[PDB]
């Protein structure tokens, strides 16, 4: 969970076309492979203000916190017995 | 020796395998063992009674301890494939297992595979071709004081010498069976020279018993 | 008391150990069993775990842990599940048969004994899980169960207590890993013997998802003459903390292998040289002893010439005391193949469910394969023991512990055999 730590910002994918000597990865987008790192979204926000981008932020989806237990794995009444180990 | 299954015209799920009705009884009697709800904890005398109906386990038996307890046939492969007393494949019909580990080993369990592979012309893991005897080789069968000794599907000869061995596969190609124990002057478990213990006669009851009881 | 061992024939517990009596049911009232049960059984739970308790009886299994202070995990109310002894009865330890002897010899001492211990825990039955392998002892130890039923002795009003409590036996396939107590415990519940983590304990989850001891044979059949004879009686033998009887498996290179009863803390050499003939080729002969089954680590012969037989003076023997399964060899003995073998066993009894056991144990026994042979180089002995190291106290359960520790002790004491192997190899060889 290491490059979940820090806030990107990232461009909208313009077009990709086909090179008709190579068949290489043409582009004309000088920003298809910009992409920043932040602290926090506000310095982000701050950054995209400041420099007239339009953006739109994706909140911070964290894992919730789960119960584990594995003494759960062998219960006696319940559906959460493991048929196997 | 595999752990995984093919399809053989011998061994595939249409092979005919079902219980006759004691051993469905006796099915009854083993699940009536267990606690409700926890109809799976027979898988494995289900399965040794299978094992002991028809010789071996195709993948039949899996399937019906499976369909007759309710729980899913990998459940039933993963018990089969994990415990060494499950035949797999189709074994003769006195499967000897002679241990080799370390307490039979300095006694000389060598000389009797040695001789049993000589008086069968077979070796370890291999079956002689009329189907009488397989021949394996297996770890401690907890009889370490007796040691040297063999297993004999379900009888442990111990105690035993090339000639003691030889005199059992004789006997038991005779259609007769031997006499499971010692093949020294012993009885189990004593000293061969006389016991060093337990000569007097036992003290019977109330011997010792503490007062406020 | 300074001096232990020669124990009188009226303090053995396992009397009829050799078949030489009946050991059916009114052969064993005869010599003492089933007597005054009702009365144990109306004393409560706390009574028989003050006795045990008071007793100092450690777990027979081969790790020492205190019984009554194990039992006592379970004395506490029930919360809606039953609760369950089971019967520790697989012992394949290579060296160990003392349970084949207590089962197949004195089956009610082993069934009054699951009723004492699951009197004092408050448990609902007991599951004896026997070794698959000991197929007439199991048989041996229905008809006493059987015997048991028809008599009142056990079952509903067990002895006429009012105490209802089964007995059931279940039969092993061929794994020695299970016998290892939370692997018993799912070997019970239909499923592989795989050993569960610790914590939960079985008394929190144990058999079924239930509150469940596990207990050895030798534990749970010494638990109604301790009982009836007294803990200070059992505690008057041993040394302090090391009390009671023990069962002794002395095989190998000895004149009489044998099982017998002794004292606790009773001199190896003492034990070798009285029950079991010597060893063969005279006291000289000796090479070296496993002293308590493949798991402990061997001992050098001049480690044997003074060492005690119990659980203290052999972990300051640095080994352990374990099933107390004497296993001798001689000057003859080629102790790398020994030890080699052992660790295939320990390779072909290990379940593979963590990675140091199942990877570790098998590379432990390549390198130990080509160690007889001597086709190594003496890094490889230092290799060899870290191996062992990151094996020992990495797994989940002590297998790992016990397939790293007889080849610590093997390089410990014999190194230099080892490099003279390998040596001779290197020069013959190029
Ligand atoms: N008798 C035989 O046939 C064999 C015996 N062994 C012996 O097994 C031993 C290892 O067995 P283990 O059970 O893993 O050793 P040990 O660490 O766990 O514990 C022994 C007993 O004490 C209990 N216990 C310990 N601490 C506890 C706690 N905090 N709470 C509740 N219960 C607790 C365990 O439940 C277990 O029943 C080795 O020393 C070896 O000598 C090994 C192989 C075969
Ligand atoms: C791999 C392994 C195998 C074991 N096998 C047995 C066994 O076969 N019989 C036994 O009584 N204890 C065996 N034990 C010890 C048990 O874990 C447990 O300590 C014992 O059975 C019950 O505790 P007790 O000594 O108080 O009776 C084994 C332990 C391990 C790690
Ligand atoms: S160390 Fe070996 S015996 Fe124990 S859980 Fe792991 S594979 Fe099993
Ligand atoms: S070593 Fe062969 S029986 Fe235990």
């Amino acid at each position: 969970v290491n490059n979940t730590k820090k806030w990107k910002m990232e461009f909208d994918t313009r077009e990709r076309w086909e090179n008709p000597l190579m068949g290489w990865a043409s582009t004309a987008d000088p920003l298809s492979n910009l992409v920043l790192t932040f602290s926090t979204k506000e310095d982000a926000i701050a950054f995209a203000e400041k420099n007239g981008w339009s953006y739109d932020v994706e909140e911070r989806k964290v894992p919730k916190p789960k119960s584990k237990s594995y003494g759960a794995n062998f219960s006696w009444n319940k559906r959460t017995r493991v048929s196997t180990k | 020796a595999l752990f995984v299954h093919r399809d053989t015209p011998k061994n595939n799920p249409e092979t005919p395998f079902d219980f006759t009705p004691e051993n469905y009884k006796r099915i009854e009697a083993i699940v009536k063992n267990y606690p409700e709800g926890h109809k799976a904890a027979a898988v494995l005398p289900v399965l040794d009674l299978a094992q002991r109906q028809n010789g071996w386990l195709p993948i039949s038996a899996m399937n019906k301890v499976a369909e007759i307890l309710q729980v899913p046939p990998m459940r039933v492969y993963e018990v089969a494939t994990f415990y060494t007393m499950y035949n797999r494949k189709p074994v003769g019909k006195y499967h000897i297992q002679v241990c080799t580990t370390t307490p039979c080993m300095l006694r000389n369990s060598d000389s009797i595979l040695e001789a049993i592979q000589k008086k069968l012309g077979i070796k370890v893991g291999e079956t002689t071709p009329d189907k009488l005897f397989t021949l394996i080789e297996v770890e401690c069968l907890g009889a370490c004081v007796n040691a040297p000794m063999v297993q004999i599907n379900d009888n442990y000869y111990e105690d035993l010498t090339p000639k003691d061995i030889e005199e059992i596969i004789d006997e038991l190609k005779a259609g007769k069976i031997p006499k499971p124990g010692p093949r020294s002057g012993r009885f189990s478990c004593e000293p061969a020279g006389g016991l060093t213990s337990l000569t007097e006669p036992p003290k019977g009851p109330g011997f010792g018993v503490q007062a406020g009881l | 008391k300074t001096s232990f061992g020669s124990l009188k024939d009226e303090d053995r517990i396992f009397t009829n150990l050799y078949g030489r009596h009946d050991w059916r049911l009114k052969g064993a009232q005869s010599r003492g069993d089933w007597y005054k049960t009702k009365e144990i059984l109306l004393k409560g739970p706390d009574w028989i775990l003050g006795e045990v308790k008071t007793s100092g009886l450690r777990g027979r299994g081969g790790a020492g842990f205190p019984t009554g202070l194990k039992w006592s995990f379970m004395n506490k109310p029930s919360d809606g599940r039953p609760k369950y002894l089971v019967v520790n009865a697989d012992e394949g330890e290579p060296g160990t048969c003392k349970d084949r002897e207590i089962i197949r010899h004195d089956p009610h001492k082993l069934v009054e004994g699951c009723l004492v211990g699951g009197r004092a825990m408050g448990a609902r039955a007991a599951y004896i899980y026997i070794r698959g392998e000991f197929y007439n002892e199991a048989s041996n130890l229905q008809v006493a169960i059987r015997e048991a039923y028809e008599a009142g002795l056990i079952g509903k009003n067990a002895c006429g207590s009012g105490y209802d409590f089964d007995v059931f036996v279940v039969r092993g396939a061929g794994a020695y890993i299970c016998g290892e107590e939370t692997a018993l415990i799912e070997s019970i519940e239909g499923k592989q013997g795989k050993p569960r983590l610790k914590p939960p304990f079985p008394a929190d989850v144990g058999v079924f998802g239930c509150p469940t001891t596990v207990a050895n044979v030798e534990t749970v059949a010494v638990s109604p003459t301790i009982c009836r004879r007294g803990g200070a009686w059992f505690a008057s033998f041993g040394r302090e903390r090391n009390s009671g009887t023990k069962l002794f498996n002395i095989s190998g290179h000895v004149n009489n292998p044998c099982t017998v009863e002794e004292e606790m803390s009773v001199p190896l050499k003492e034990l070798i040289e009285k029950h079991a003939g010597g060893v063969t080729g005279g006291w000289d002969n000796l090479l070296a002893v496993i002293p308590g089954g493949s798991s402990t680590p061997l001992i050098p012969k001049s480690v044997c010439e003074t060492v005690l037989m119990d659980f203290d003076a052999l972990i300051q023997a640095q080994t352990g005391l374990g099933t107390a399964a004497v296993i001798v060899m001689d000057r003859s003995t080629d102790i790398v193949k020994a030890i080699a073998r052992l660790i295939e066993f320990y390779k072909h009894e290990s379940c593979g469910q963590c990675t140091p056991c199942r990877e570790g144990v098998d590379w432990m026994n390549k390198v130990m394969a080509r160690f007889v042979r001597g086709d190594a180089r003496p890094a490889e002995i230092d290799s060899l023991w870290e191996i062992s190291k990151q094996i020992e106290g990495h797994t989940i359960c002590a297998l790992g512990d016990g397939a790293a520790w007889p080849v610590q002790g093997l390089i410990r004491h014999f190194r230099p055999e080892l490099e003279e192997r390998m040596q001779r190899f290197a020069q013959q060889h190029q």
